[PDB]
Order: C-alpha cells, then structure tokens, then sequence
C-alpha cells in the first residue's frame, strides 16, 4: 500500500468510496507505523495496540479471493462497514468470514441505491448505519 | 620490478648470495600491467584486471626463488583495495606469499 | 541494489556499537548494585535463622510475588521466573486454597495476566527507577498485608555470581495462621524464646512477620535487579558478537556484489563496443 | 505435633512430582544460612557470635563478650550464653563490647534475638553511631515534635515515636563516659 | 540454506509455487491448511534477524508460539527417501496426501505443542512423529537401566 | 524559530501536519482537542433514528 | 522516504542545497533557524537507530 | 563434517571401519548440535555434557599430522577405541598420545585379522575389547 | 578526522600547534571510540564522560565559518584553550560569548610573540596560561 | 569493563607474561642509532629461542 501510487488519485474513482477511502488509506499509514515498533510489547498507552487492531482489521477487509471481483457499491458498504465502527468487537481471524455477514445479510435494496447515487447520502447514511447493527457477526 | 628483478638476479647467479628484493607495492605492478593490457585492446577479466594477471605476476615472483649458487628473497609491499582481500589481485598475490608481516598503527 | 546492503551494513555496524555500549553500561550497573545486594544479605537470614524455612505448608491463602525486572532485555530472566512461578505455584495448589498473585515489574504483567488472570491482584512497576530503599519494600509489603494470606512465596533470582542467577522462592508464614503452627513439635519450638517486648507473643510475632516480609521484599528486588544488570551484561555480549557474526557475513556478501557489478558493468561496455569495433 | 512437616527437603518430592522435570529445584534462603538456632556450638567459652544489622549495611559480623541492648522494658546486657529471647528493641544505644574498647551504634528501633547456640541477631532498621549525630538538630525536632499534638491519633503515634526517639536520643548525647 | 540446516529434500516452502494450489482443484481443506503453513514460515522468516541480534528471548509470547511451531512444521517437511536409504540408511517413507493434511493441520492448530522439535524430523506421518517423541523419552532414561557385562563367552 | 526555541511544545505533534502558518497549527490544535473532547454522547437521537 | 510518512512536499530538509543559504545573503537571522532546523533533524536522524 | 560428502565411495567402504564410522558420524552429528552454545550461547543445561566431552573426543581422535597416512586397519581400530568408549575417561588435551599408545600397545596380531577378515568379526570383537581394557593411557 | 590523512604528518606543521594538536588528535580519537554513549542517560564511569563533554568541546573547537580564514597563531591559542583545560565546562548558554572570547580578550602581544618565535616557549605558556585565566565573558 | 583486581591469579600470570612478552618483542635497530642514540642488536635465532 505505501509503495503503490495512482497519479489520479481522486475525480477517478467512485465517490461512495471517496467518502470511505481516505480513512483507510491513512489509518493503514498509521498501521504501518507501528509495525517496526511491534517487536518489544510494551504497548504505548492504548493507541500503539488499538491501531495494531484496527489497521490489522483493515488489511483482513482488504483480501478476497480470486477469479470473483465484486461490484463497487457492496465494496464502499464492505469498507464502510470496517472503517466505521460495527466490526471492532470482531477477531482478526474471521473478518473475511465476517464480510460476507455483512454482504449477503444486508437487505439487497440498499445496494441498488448506493449504486444508483454513487455517493453516501445522509439518508442512505442512517439506513446503512442502522442494518450494520442487525446482521450477525460470527466471531467467538 | 623486472629491472629490479635483473640487478637482483645478476647477486644471485654471478655473484652467488643471497640479495633481498623490496617490490614496494607489487599493487602497483598488477595496477601497471593491468593499464598496459587494457591499452593494447585486451579484454579485461573479472573485476577490471588482465586476463594475464596470473601469469603477468607469476612471472615477476617465480623469478624470485631460491637456486642452487643463491637465493632471492623478497618483501613485498601489499595494498589491498577496498579492505578485499578476495579482490583478485590481491587474491592473486597472496597465492605466491609464504610469509605476512602485518605492521599496525 | 547495491545500496541497501550497503545501509543495512551501516545499520548492522551501529546496532552493534550499541549493544557494546549497553554491554558496559549494564556492566557499571551491576558493579556498583552488588555491594548493595551483599549488604542487604545480612539480615534475611536471622528470620530464616529465628523462624526457619517451610515452604511447603498447607495455606489457604497464599500470596505468590514474582520479582521481575522493568527494562526488557534481560535475554531469559522474566521468563524463567515466570515459569518457576507456576511450577512452584502448582505444586502447592492442590488443596482448593485461595491464591493471590503479584509481579514486581511491568514484564512481570505481561507475562502473568496472560498465564494466570483469575488469580492476579496486583502489578508493582517503576521500582528501580531510581534505586530500591527499605521504605519501598516496607509499602509493597503493607500492600500484600492488605489482603490477609497464611503464606507468602516470593520468587526471584538470587545473585549467586556474573553468570549464575539461582531462581529462589522463599516463605513467610502469618503469624496467628501458621507460624506458631509450623513450630509445634513436642510442645513448641518457639517457647525456648523469652519473649521481651510490650504486648504478648502475637503481636511480637505479628511486627517480626511484617518486618520479614518487608526484609525479605527489599533483599528480593535487590539481588533480583543486581541479576539482572548482570544477565543484561550477557545478553547485550551475545548481541554484539552476533552484530558482528552477522557483519562479517554481510561484508563478504558486499564485496562478492561489488566484484560482480564492476565485472558485469565492464562486460557490458566492452559488448557494447565489439559491436562498433 | 508435626505430623505436616514442611522443608526444604518436604517442597523437593511434591515439586519433583508435580512441577515439569527441566527445572531444578528452586532455591531456599535455607541454603545460603550457613549458622542456625538449634543445633549448638559457636560460643566455646565467653565469646558469642553478634550480628548488628541494617538493610543498607551489616555493621558487626565478629563475636564479643557482651552487648547491652535498649530493650522495650528498659536496657539489658547480653553475656556468652543467654538465655534464649526475642527483644524488642526501643530507641536506644545498642554497646558492642570485645573486651576493653566499645563501640555504641545508636538504633531506632527493631529487634533483638539470642539463639540456642548462643549466637545473636540485632535486628534495626537504622543505626547511626553517636559521631553522626549532631544535638542541635535533636533539640529543635523535639521542641517542634513535642509541640504540635494533631487530634488524628495516627499522627499522635507518630507523634509518640518522635518524642520516644529524639528523648532517647538527647539523653543518649549528654551520656558520655 | 534448507540443505546446511540437514532438511531433505531442501524444498524451500516459500519460493515453490503450483497452479494446482488453488481451492477449486485441490478442496478447501488441503487449500487452507497449505496457506497457513506458509504463511507461519513467512511470518517465522520475518522474525529471522531480531531472533539473530536479540535472540528469542525478547520475543512476544504469541510469537514464540509462531517461532516453535513454524521450526516444527519445516521439520515436518522433512522427509526420507527411499533412494536415499542406500547412503542414509534410514528407510523411505512415502506418505499419502490425507496423512499429509491431517498431520499439517494437527501442528497449526495446536495438537502437537507438546511434543519435541526433533520429533518431526525425517519421518513420514504425523502418527510416526508420536512413536519418535516417546522413543526419544525413553533413550533418555534406558542411559540408566543396565551395566551390560559380558562373561563366560571365552570356552564357547 | 517558535517550534525550535520552545513556544509550542503546548500544541500536540500531529496538529502541524498540513498547515500553513504557525497561527493555524494553534487552531489545529484547538479543533482537534475540541474533537476529542467529543464523540462522548452515544444514546439516540443521532442521524441513526428513522422518523429524522 | 519522506513521502512514505504522507509529508507533502516531500523535500528532504538535509539533502537540499542552495547557494542563497548563506548569512550574507538571506540574513543571518534566516540562516541561523534554517541551520537550527537542520541540526535538530541530523540530531534525530542520528537517534533513530538507537530508539528502535 | 556437515557439508563434506561422498555418496559413491560409501558403497564401497572397508566394512567394519563402516560399522564404527555410523555411530562415529551420528555422535559428531549430535555434537555439532553443541556447535557455540554450549556456555557460549544463552547458558547451559549441562545434562548434555556427555555428548559434548564426547565430541571433543571425537573431535581429536580424528585429527592427524602430516606426511603419515594411516592403514586402515589401524584406523578402524582407533576409531573402535573412540567411539565403543574406551577413552571416555582420558582427558581431551592427550587423545593424540592415547591413540597411538592404543596402536602400539595392542598386538598386531588383530590388524592382520581385521585387515584379512575386512570386517569386525564376531570372533575378534571379544579379543579386541580384551586388548584395549589392558593398555596405559596417559594422563588420568 | 579519523578518515582524513596526511602523509607528510607533523614534519611540516607549525611547531607551536605541533606540541599542541599532538594532544587534539589523540583525545579526538578517544572521542570516537566512545561516540555512542553521547546518547545514553545511564552515565558512566567519568572516565568516559569526561572524554565525551572534551571531544564534544573540541569538536565545537574546530568549527568555523566560511569565508574567514584564521592566522595561525590564533588557531594554536584557540587550540591550546580547549587542550590544557580552559574549556567553557560552565553550563554551555554562553557559546555566543566564549569562543572568540579568548582570541579577543588575550592580548595581541602573545600573537606577536608565537607567530615570530613559532613556538610556544616556557617563557610564553607561562603568560598565555596567565592570559587565558582572566578572559571575562561578561554577558552571563 | 570489569577490572584487573576481580581476575584469577593465573588470569593475572598471562598477563604478566604477554606484557613483557609483547615487550620483549621490541627491538633497537642499527638503522635507528644514527638519530635516537640506543645502539643496535642483531640477535641470533638460538638466543630468540631460548630468551621466549
């Protein structure tokens, strides 16, 4: 991620994913920030073992598998369903498990109108926020 | 250091002693033949010496022997570059030392 | 290419003029906190003279001090407490009695509220921050008074020399609970001491439990901290012929990639110009 | 009874059994105490072993004749072979005695055993010969201890302990001989 | 490197590719259990140096747990020949792909912490690392069982 | 010449990222500390609720 | 490796020169925070390796 | 010892030094496990310590002087002598004398068997451990 | 300085920075043996942290502005201020006031005297020493 | 980084053998005596052989 550039950078790209994409281009920034400071444990004062969470949170967002790309618009709900809250309570180990959780449970309806505004309106905001919190997340 | 080599070996085999001969930088010999075939269009071998460099030093230090109405004995002065002493030319020397004299600071 | 194993020799090179400084830093440290640990050996052993040494009672509550250090490059000293903390913490466990645990040093909190957080009361840090003193070890102790215990193990590493750090676990009985117990033996062992003081023997033996407890708590984190300057010495000697193994190799690794760039560049040139000539 | 006997040689066979066999046995402060209580020996005549101490400093290891100690019911001398005693210790001149020259270390407190074997332990937490001390200071902290009385009674005992000692201790600088 | 520390045969882990390692070729199971091996022989290879400088002594302890287990599982990859019995003298051992997956499943989730790292090395199964591990345990204690004398061989 | 000689080891460190002059790391630090003394309230009526 | 930190403009403060940096040029109040900032920065560099 | 190999000539080994030299190399293999840590490392177990004064046994039973190659008879014998533990009590610093002193205090009747027969016998095991029980080795 | 050579050396040097650098080059070498415990807390054993603050002085010694050569005689005094022991070991808010402070404050007459004798005489250490007592630096 | 004094008494005998050992190694030259005064030693191998 910190080696991969694009000179567009943003105008280019969806703006859904504009709204949800820079807090994790820079919370991942802040994520390897701490990984060459990861050797010795003392764990600074909540903030250098939360974003050790969070950021590896994040990256387990970012896999998927192969020959299956995914529409954009259950892409900017999956990363707005990680850089938000709703997936903090899950174990880094099934995130990609938890995705699909949030893919499929989620009413199909909600997609059509995040593909067909193209950006995150506080009225699809509400509603987005309010069936992140009924899927369920398999992590135990 | 072949006229060295000759006035040295004129003590040896004339006058039948045993004559010391002080290369000074035997570096500085491989340096020199190293120029001279690169100016007569050779093709360098590894890192930027002669293909000769074997040979252009063995013929320097096996002139350097002992026979039987003298011997030449020889101190010769070693620069090694780049703190290598797998550079091949000092790689090369240290094939013909049979002793080492480290003066420290 | 040739420049990261250049800058990764460099980094190499300064991790071991580091680790060559802390080598001797930990060397000052432990030679001037010896003379500490060998004074402070005194006077542990009138109790242990005067009450003896039962480790093995049956207590009901027990508190377990493991006497870690703060600074984690001690190369294999917290780690070995930590492990002879559960293995004499299990060996007298099997009686279905409360256990409270305690670590002097942070490294200790790491390393026992992942192995036992049912049983851990009490984290202890920022002890030799300056240096250990008796009204330090008297709090700690008023600390472990707060709970009520029949017993507490402390363990530690006792400076035995440079090299050698002897894990110890030493006991201190309550004095109403079992200490005029673990004395009985065809009337009491306690009752040849003419008691001198102001109230009766349950208190003297209440104040000379506390004072054990506080003196065998200094005595601990003293010797605990003189191993571990002294094993810190070791481990920081390991690092540096280890920087130094590492930069051995990584010089030859750069002088073999020098020879073969100026052979592959001057091979290059020398096509490049067969072509025209 | 002792039918529990507790030990060093008691904690081996349960710690043999139930602790993994890597380790050794961890040590005992038992094992570094080289003289006891019990078993007897160590004053063969009119000597006996003293050990003065403090955490910071181990000030007599030798063996003397006699020790007077500043014991709660008062002073009391402590000769080759006492009878055996846990004294606590007030405020006071502990006296180290070889023979003809003394030497007075003045303590604060503590504790004073005397074994079976005769030897003896002096136990304190501070001892400062009567050298370091100088009366000025001892005076001006009595007047200044001796004149605030709070009503926490927490700090009356410490109020209590400060008069006990810097009392004891005046009278312990006009005692010369 | 895999040579010199006496592994055979010296397959480095994570420099051997295959088209075949893929889930709709060779099953979600065997699939999974590949991709966590090698990803705690990279996550162990990642740790390579501070385990050099520092030693492991400093290490996490959720990461000790990744050093041990990933210096079981590339013991684990060793493996004898049965053309290499002619100048080892130990016997071949073909292993089939289900004891292959059972036994590399065992040493990641955690079934085998218990046993010894040596007891991986150069065997076939993982039910071969148990008769190795107790093996190992008892010529540890047959050094004090008998004082082997030999007599009255002499007239026979 | 402030930040080195010591006027603002009173503003935090991350309030001179993409600023422009000194007069806008102090407000950065004002609306950061401002924002971290929010997002305390969590109860209900937010944007969460339908009949908004 | 300054833009790896996502400090834009990513101009290495040690490793660029001009010939204006002098105190007869820009004046010596200038130049002396401008080698102020410079030393701090080669101080820090210096102390990264034994920080990590 | 770990990087030298000959796989072709192992065939074609003097049988008898091929039974002594299996347990020859299994032990130098095990005390190249002792290889800079044995106090040099992180500490020491010390249960090992036979395994580590047998290595160095080991160790210099095969070093040897110039310009004398031994025959193989009597090779076998002195490594039949290191490795069955009849110098396990001889200091390490005199193996060079006690192994020739095994050479030449042991008759040469069994160098012609060994080197006849080409194999250790079960007849002259018996003889040969009834020979190196009565030799001086020095030091001790 | 451990890096720069010259081979011609101390034959073809002033003979009053001669008997005055011999000193410099020695304790600056000392300096760079001991340069990483600048960065410690933990202080050492004072044999090392006297090194450290006099290689740290001299070191500051050698500086120099450009465009503003210095005579010779003026470098040997400023040399011989920072090798015989009047260094500014005060607290170091006067380095605006102090190195130029003894070039400035010494009179001009020993520049004469070392300049036309080229030698620091026992009859000059002996004012330069009394000299460089009385330097006033009255800005603390 | 210890000292001198906590060595073992044969760990004190090496090193007062290697000190006059290592000055044993020096030398006055002949070539030397021109401008330092010592005059010069030619030893012979049997006394080198003997004197170590």
């Amino acid at each position: 991620v910190g080696l991969s550039v694009s000179r567009v950078g943003s105008a280019a790209q969806f703006p859904g994913m504009k709204q949800v994409a820079g807090t994790l281009k820079l919370e991942l920034a802040q994520y390897r920030e701490v990984a060459a400071f990861a050797q010795f444990g003392s764990d600074l004062d909540a903030a250098t073992q939360y974003v050790l969470e969070r950021g590896a949170r994040l990256t387990e967002m970012l896999k998927q598998k192969q020959f299956a790309p995914i529409p954009i618009e259950r892409q900017t709900v999956a990363v707005y369903a990680a850089t938000k809250g709703f997936l903090d309570k899950v174990r880094v180990q099934d995130i990609v498990a938890a995705e699909e959780a949030v893919i499929s449970q989620v009413n199909p309806a909600v997609f059509k109108i995040l593909k067909a505004n193209g950006k995150i309106t506080p009225a699809l905001d509400a509603h987005l926020k309010a069936e992140l919190r009924k899927v369920k997340l398999p992590g135990a | 250091a072949l006229t060295g080599l000759t006035v040295a070996e004129y003590f040896r085999d004339i006058e039948g002693q045993d004559v010391l001969l002080f290369v000074d930088n035997i570096f500085r010999f491989t340096q020199a033949n190293s120029e001279v075939s690169a100016l007569l269009g050779r093709i360098p071998s590894a890192v930027g010496y002669q293909p000769t460099l074997a040979t252009d030093l063995g013929g320097l230090q096996e002139r350097i022997t002992t026979t039987t109405k003298g011997s030449i004995t020889s101190v010769q002065a070693v620069y090694v570059p780049a703190d290598d002493l797998t550079d091949p030319a000092p790689a090369t020397t240290f094939a013909h030392l049979d002793a080492t004299t480290v003066l420290s600071r | 290419s040739n420049q990261a194993v250049k800058q990764r020799i460099r980094a190499i090179k300064n991790i071991g003029k580091i680790t060559k400084a802390m080598k001797m830093v930990a060397a000052s440290k432990m030679k001037n906190a010896q003379i500490a640990v060998e004074q402070s050996r005194g006077l542990v052993d009138p109790f242990v003279r005067l009450f003896g040494d039962f480790p093995a009672v049956n207590s009901n509550k027990s508190v377990v001090v493991a006497v870690t250090s703060d600074k984690g490059l001690c190369g294999g000293l917290n780690s070995n407490i930590t492990k002879y903390t559960r293995a004499t913490l299990a060996t007298t466990e099997s009686e279905g009695k409360d256990v409270v645990v305690v670590s002097i040093g942070d490294k200790g909190r790491s390393q026992l509220t992942r192995i036992e957080s049912q049983r851990y009361q009490l984290a202890i840090a920022d002890t030799y921050k300056v240096r250990v003193t008796f009204g330090q070890a008297s709090l700690i102790v008023e600390e472990l008074i707060k709970h009520n215990p029949q017993s507490y193990q402390i363990l530690f590493n006792k400076f035995r020399s440079a090299i050698s750090f002897k894990p110890t676990v030493a006991t201190i009985l309550s004095p109403d609970l079992l200490e005029k117990q673990l004395e009985d033996v065809t009337g009491n062992s306690l009752d040849a001491y003419d008691i001198e003081a102001s109230h009766e023997r349950s208190d003297v033996l209440r104040d000379l439990t506390e004072f054990h407890l506080g003196v065998t708590l200094y005595n601990a984190m003293l010797e605990n901290n003189c191993s571990e300057h002294a094993s810190r010495m070791s481990a920081m000697e390991n690092s540096t012929k280890s920087a130094g193994e590492m930069l051995g190799k990584l010089t030859l690794d750069y002088n073999r990639k020098r020879q073969a760039t100026i052979t592959t560049e001057l091979i290059e040139i020398i096509a490049g110009a067969s072509a025209l000539m | 009874e002792a039918a529990a006997p507790a030990g060093p040689k008691e904690f081996t066979e349960v710690w043999n059994k139930k602790a993994p066999s890597t380790l050794i046995v961890p040590e005992f402060p038992s094992n570094y105490t080289a003289v006891k209580a019990v078993g007897e020996g160590q004053v063969h005549g009119d000597a006996f072993p003293v050990n003065f101490y403090t955490p910071h400093s181990i000030l007599s290891q030798a063996q003397k004749d006699t020790v007077v100690l500043p014991g709660v019911d008062g002073y009391f001398g402590v000769k080759a072979s006492h009878v055996p005693t846990i004294a606590q210790l007030k405020p006071g001149v502990v006296e180290l005695h070889s023979g003809a020259e003394s030497e007075k270390f003045f303590v604060s407190g503590g504790f004073a055993f005397v074994h079976p074997n005769g030897v003896t332990d002096i136990c304190v937490l501070e001892a400062a010969t009567l050298d370091q001390v100088d009366p000025a200071a001892v005076k001006s902290a009595l007047a200044a201890a001796s004149a605030a009385q709070p009503t926490d009674e927490f700090e009356q005992a410490a109020n209590r302990a400060a008069i006990e000692l810097y009392s004891a201790l005046e009278s312990a600088v006009e005692a010369k001989a | 490197s895999i040579a010199e520390l006496g592994i055979y045969p010296a397959v480095d882990p994570l420099d051997s590719t295959s088209r075949m390692l893929n889930p709709n070729v060779i099953g979600a199971e065997h699939y999974n259990v590949a991709r966590g091996v090698q990803k705690v022989l990279q996550d162990y290879k990642n740790l390579q140096d501070i385990i050099a400088i520092l030693g492991m002594d400093e290490l996490s302890e959720e990461d000790k747990l990744t050093v041990a287990r990933a210096r079981k599982i590339q013991r684990f990859l060793s493996q004898p020949f049965q053309v290499a019995e002619v100048f080892t003298g130990t016997p071949g051992k073909y292993v089939d792909l289900a004891d292959t997956i059972s036994g590399f499943q065992g040493v990641l989730t955690g079934k085998y912490d218990d046993l010894p790292e040596m007891a991986f090395y150069m065997v076939g199964d993982i039910k071969e690392v148990k008769e190795k591990a107790d093996k190992m345990a008892k010529d540890i204690a047959s050094r004090k069982e008998a004082d082997n004398k030999k007599v009255s061989e002499e007239l026979k």
